């Protein structure tokens, strides 16, 4: 992606983690597991949704043709009413297929700076007391049980007590 | 102890495109475009469309005998006309305005077969000889339009100037049909109708008519070197049409009392089977049942579809890059 | 010792939409949809449109005796016909091709009146009996139109052949018209015209023009049991118009002097009020002010209007997404 | 915001601050105050203002309706033309509305990198002189009065001088 | 030791437009709009088109004997009809339905000149007297149309009743041409086709026409007071016509065989010249050599173009913002 | 840019690598030199040749005007034509003028977006053996040869070795 996060310094996704988009995987003293971010994800959601929504919404006229017909002197009326038909189903084929593939582009764009973000949102709660391996890992120095990992998950980790 | 932060993945092989790459494989997509569709013609608002079968428009709507299976009152929600009917203008002329006509009965909803002109609007006159084995019903070979009248002189006499009127005085607006007989030559002419130039005139608040014979050697079809001049119109509620002719009178003789929907109204040219199913949407080439936006079966639709459009298939990302490993 | 980095924020609470998300309280926005429009008819290039009052376009153009407030010259930047205007045709007839002389007049710019053809064109005939009860004017029960004459046969002899002739010198082009009249029986006809055959033909270099009449029995219209074929056309500059008729002959008497814009050009059905104002745009639901690019008045306007739209609003945020704490 | 900035890390936004849309807060010895960047200001200011311009521009023309009256044997080519003025008004509402839509969009995520932007400006000069609190915020190490706030401001910040 | 990390930059001054920005040099980009066009008409699908010359439509397709050059057999990929040509209908009169003959003509590929009705088709009257001053050839001063004939009773007798027909018995249609003279004055009408009632009437299988004479004076054009109502038709293929005049015929001579193209079909108004070179896309202002996808130089043409559009230039950036120092 | 590169703490670029969009321009003891990064390189380079594909094969449909001729009669039926064809040109006008203006804007925030990544890519590997100038350069502590450097170029450096 254009942030780089996702299929770039993050190489890879987790099949494991089945309860979000954007998550964590954590490893102590009790165990392992994956669990994820329901506030950005549930962000993302809701956006993307809207995104869906709004184009749906957008997209809800139809240009409609006729079964009318022309004689052999109206030539030139029958063929005006054709071009029109063809002109209007061009303009809606286009409109339709380019707004596809630029709105999937800026939605991928879209998950990577999530995760780009996340991933910033923790380096700036724990800035001395992990080791910032760069591929989206932090080695702490410190020892963190479940409460621990939780006041981070929660964005209330409170680095000058573990800053010692 | 350590942490790391990461994203979704699965078992998906779901593929999108973008302006920047094509097959790319994501978590979760949707398809926008519906390319599924029912070969078969269903119910529309409840109401079933109108199966024209072995008859044209024309040929139903003017009471030709081998379309009596149509004949009386009708309801559609819309029209289907078969591909290769093949009763329509048995005998051989030009219905003015067709064109027009069809567009008409395309916007409507229901029609009431009734009497507007009995036999005795027309006096001193053979009102029983209108025959030809052009128009033949399925039990004769001679007979003629169920809606029309062909009026020729008595058995010896000339043809006296003859007078009709019908006041509408409904609130429904009246299609009628009428028409002008092209002889081949004279002496047919005076066979029929006698000698001395001849009228054929009618008249209406907002229309009035007037023609003459046009009498010449035509190429023969169906075994008939004459003509007929079809002529249809709406005599709307308070309007009231006078007739007058002495002569080569196809005259009206059923009607129909039309119902105007305000709605679209669809005509389709198709052989597919009429079904006891229903729908909400209904194009020429069948039935959408689809919450989609797109579609790209048919244009042409009577009910609610999906908009049509050329494109195969219209996959949208919703979900991110899927990197199972 | 410290510092902060940071962004704006105020007291707006002022919202716009987005593709993720709706409902957004931004900075500073735009308003490009104007949806306030002035109730009212006024200037266009300083040029003021032409209320057709009780009138329709056809009594106007064809000399109602009760559209005299209108006779003479006219000037307009557009046309505004009353929705329930009670003067039009009169006597009861058809004016061919109607819906092209509507365009065609909405074309325009300015007329002229003038006479084409005094009574005196017409030589041997009654050019001063030529009124009825259903073209009243305010002052008297039979009058008829004050563009064209109604010639009757000399109070005793025959119907003559008549001619005319008006050789276009100038440098405008001619809006005219002419009608055949259609009687209810024989015995009329020859009370007006006398007996033989009779007919109406009118040449110029790029037009002809033959007619007979269609003499039948029609209802009564304004107590009027016949017709008149009402027929309008452009003499170009450097055409000259040839009148020849033997009988049932609606003469042209005053004629126009036409004036093509090449601009747009429009014809109002309303109901709105005429002011003494200016204005720059001028739709048929009013006057639009603005400097807005969009507008979901009416798409029918003469002048330079905003593109219209069928949109409610049409923000466009300019500033960034609004924080205060 | 997806640059993570304006409603993110930088929670909210300073109605004190009345003469630009990016600017500083400082806080010394000689008293504290609100300033705004100028630079990226104007050049976010110029960048928007032409891209309404812009906008504006590629939306004038017209398409315009006739008062065109059809008969009765004129059905089909009067409903040709309704269908055609129909048509024509659904493609244009639909382009408004969707750029409006989008355009939206694509301005606040510009805003946002423009925040973004400015707070890396800035952490690339003082590296070593301040710490990070991870919310906009820069704590001194040394001291700082007027002409060195104003160094800073100016892009022209003597690293060196202040490291030791 | 170090090391840093950069980007592209070049002697490029070529600039692009965002909306952000505009003027704004970037290293590589690409133009999407052709502005360029060779002012000529071309071959193609290595077919040549028409030059009508100093001749128009009307003038080439009734066989106007100036028109001689373009006599007999035509084939075109699209047709060139000069601004100014003076050669079209030499005696006064209307061709009716011209509008579409013309796009009739257009969409077509090909004609075959034959003789589709002799002299002697016409029987006891005068087939060799029928020339007139207004339709010169370029070597005597009175001639007519090489595909119709002038048919007026024989030096003494009156005018007999005359019949013709065509059976198509081929695989192709046929365009064809007939008219009704209509002259000044009874004198004249006498003088060519004698007393009595007269008419024209042609007859198809899926056509008929029928019309008197419409006898009136007319204004001078070509020193002819008189006019000529002219008519086209195709007769199908199976399609057999039955001609019968007893008077005023300008009869059908020569014939088309007609090849419909299916495809577009283009006529063009225009002053340049031919040349013998070859092109697959050709708008009425010249020749596009492109491999571009819009173009600002026409909207009508005929092969493969890019598609038209108002832009002066459609500059797609592919490169990087350029900052050489 | 948005995302701050190109034209902004990059503040210009090298005429002198022609093998390249985005590349390295390093110095040491055998001598300097320019050498294009082929990877991120090829991936615009692609991404952009399917973008421009993409555009050019959405608008592969013409819009036909004809040369049909109508009456003075037929005023009408003519402006209705007249109408129709201008206005179909103005939609596509539009519509070229607008993609144009939004994928220029697009493909240099994307271009930025590559620099940026790939700054951030070179700032993953060296974290403590080296100087981050804040301006693209990295100023080593430790020595660094051209299988040293080739190492960092294709993305295998072993930071371990060089960080005592
Ligand atoms: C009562 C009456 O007039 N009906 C006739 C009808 C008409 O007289 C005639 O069609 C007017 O055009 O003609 C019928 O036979 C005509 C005749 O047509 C020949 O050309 C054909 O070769 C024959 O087979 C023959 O039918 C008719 O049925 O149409 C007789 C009818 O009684
Ligand atoms: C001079 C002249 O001919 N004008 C007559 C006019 C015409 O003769 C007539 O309209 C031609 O169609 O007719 C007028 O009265 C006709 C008559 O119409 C009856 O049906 C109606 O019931 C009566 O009230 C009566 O008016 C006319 O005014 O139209 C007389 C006029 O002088
Ligand atoms: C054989 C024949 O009838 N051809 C005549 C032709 C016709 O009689 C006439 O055009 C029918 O309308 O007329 C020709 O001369 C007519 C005449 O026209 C005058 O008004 C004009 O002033 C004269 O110059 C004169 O030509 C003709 O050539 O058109 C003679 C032709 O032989
Ligand atoms: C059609 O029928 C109605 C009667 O049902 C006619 O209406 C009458 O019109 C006259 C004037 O012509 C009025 O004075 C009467 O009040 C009406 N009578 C009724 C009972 O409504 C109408 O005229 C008829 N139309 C025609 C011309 O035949
Ligand atoms: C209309 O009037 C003008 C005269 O004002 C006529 O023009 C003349 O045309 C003749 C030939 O017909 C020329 O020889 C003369 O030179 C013209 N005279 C002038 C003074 O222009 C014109 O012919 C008239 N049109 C008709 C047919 O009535
Ligand atoms: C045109 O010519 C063909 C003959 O070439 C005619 O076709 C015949 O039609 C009759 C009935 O009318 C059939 O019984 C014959 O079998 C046909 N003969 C052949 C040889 O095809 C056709 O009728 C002619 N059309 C007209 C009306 O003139
Ligand atoms: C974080 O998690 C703990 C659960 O151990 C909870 O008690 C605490 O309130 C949470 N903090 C916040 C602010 O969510
Ligand atoms: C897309 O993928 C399909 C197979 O799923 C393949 O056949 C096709 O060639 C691919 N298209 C492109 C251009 O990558
Ligand atoms: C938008 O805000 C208005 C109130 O300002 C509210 O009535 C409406 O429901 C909101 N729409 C949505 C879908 O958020
Ligand atoms: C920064 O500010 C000081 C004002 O104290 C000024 O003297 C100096 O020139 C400025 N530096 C730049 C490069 O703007
Ligand atoms: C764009 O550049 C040209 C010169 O190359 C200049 O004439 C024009 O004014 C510029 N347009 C704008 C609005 O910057
Ligand atoms: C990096 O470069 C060296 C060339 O000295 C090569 O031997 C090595 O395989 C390369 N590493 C990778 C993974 O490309």
């Amino acid at each position: 992606g254009i942030f780089g996060a996702i299929a770039g310094f993050i190489e890879g996704g987790w099949t494991g983690m089945i309860d979000g988009w954007y998550g964590y995987h954590h490893e102590n003293s009790q165990g392992s597991g994956y669990a994820a971010d329901r506030e950005s994800t549930q962000k993302a959601i809701d956006g993307i949704t809207n995104k869906v929504n709004s184009i749906i919404n957008k997209m809800n006229t139809q240009f409609e043709a006729v079964d009318h017909e022309f004689s052999n002197l109206e030539r030139r009326i029958g063929n005006l009413n054709k071009r029109m038909e063809d002109g209007f189903l061009d303009v809606w084929t286009y409109n339709a297929e380019l707004l596809v593939l630029l709105e999937n582009e800026r939605t991928l764009d879209l998950h990577d700076a999530n995760v780009k973000n996340l991933y910033e949102k923790v380096k700036s709660q724990l800035r001395d007391n992990a080791n910032d391996l760069g591929n989206g890992c932090f080695e702490f120095w410190h020892k963190c049980d479940n409460e621990c990992m939780e006041s981070v998950k929660n964005g209330t980790y409170d680095y000058p007590k573990y800053q010692k | 102890d350590k942490i790391c932060i990461g994203y979704h993945a699965n078992n998906s092989t779901t593929q999108v495109d973008t302006l920047l790459e094509k097959n790319v494989t994501v978590t979760h997509s949707v398809e926008l475009l519906e390319n599924q569709k029912e070969k078969r013609f269903c119910k529309i608002m409840n109401k079933a469309p109108l199966d024209l079968k072995d008859c044209t428009i024309e040929g139903w709507i003017l009471g030709n005998p081998k379309c009596d299976l149509l004949l009386g009152d009708q309801s559609w929600s819309y029209i289907v006309e078969r591909p290769n009917a093949q009763n329509g203008i048995c005998y051989p002329g030009v219905l003015n305005e067709l064109e027009e006509l069809k567009a008409f009965i395309g916007s409507g909803e229901r029609v009431e077969r009734f009497e507007m002109f009995p036999k005795s609007t027309w006096a001193g006159v053979d009102t029983s000889r209108g025959v030809t084995n052009a128009c033949p019903s399925y039990t004769l070979d001679s007979s003629f339009y169920r809606n029309l009248v062909w009026l020729v002189k008595t058995d010896s006499a000339t043809y006296p100037v003859i007078k009709g009127t019908y006041n509408n005085t409904g609130t429904q607006p009246i299609l009628y049909f009428w028409g002008v007989h092209h002889p081949p030559d004279t002496t047919v002419q005076d066979n029929l109708y006698g000698s001395g130039d001849k009228y054929v005139r009618m008249g209406t608040e907002s229309m009035n008519f007037a023609k003459s014979p046009e009498i010449a050697a035509r190429p023969a079809v169906n075994g008939q070197r004459s003509r007929i001049d079809y002529y249809w119109s709406v005599l709307r509620p308070g309007e009231t049409l006078n007739v007058e002719s002495n002569g080569n009178l196809i005259a009206p003789w059923y009607a129909y009392k039309f119902v105007s929907t305000n709605k679209k109204g669809a005509v389709f040219k198709s052989d597919l089977p009429i079904e006891n199913c229903d729908a909400t949407c209904q194009t020429i080439a069948g039935v959408l049942k689809t919450n989609k936006t797109f579609q790209n079966v048919s244009p042409l639709w009577i009910g609610e579809c999906p908009k049509y459009v050329k494109s195969e298939s219209l996959r949208l990302a919703t979900g991110l890059r899927n990197v199972p490993q």
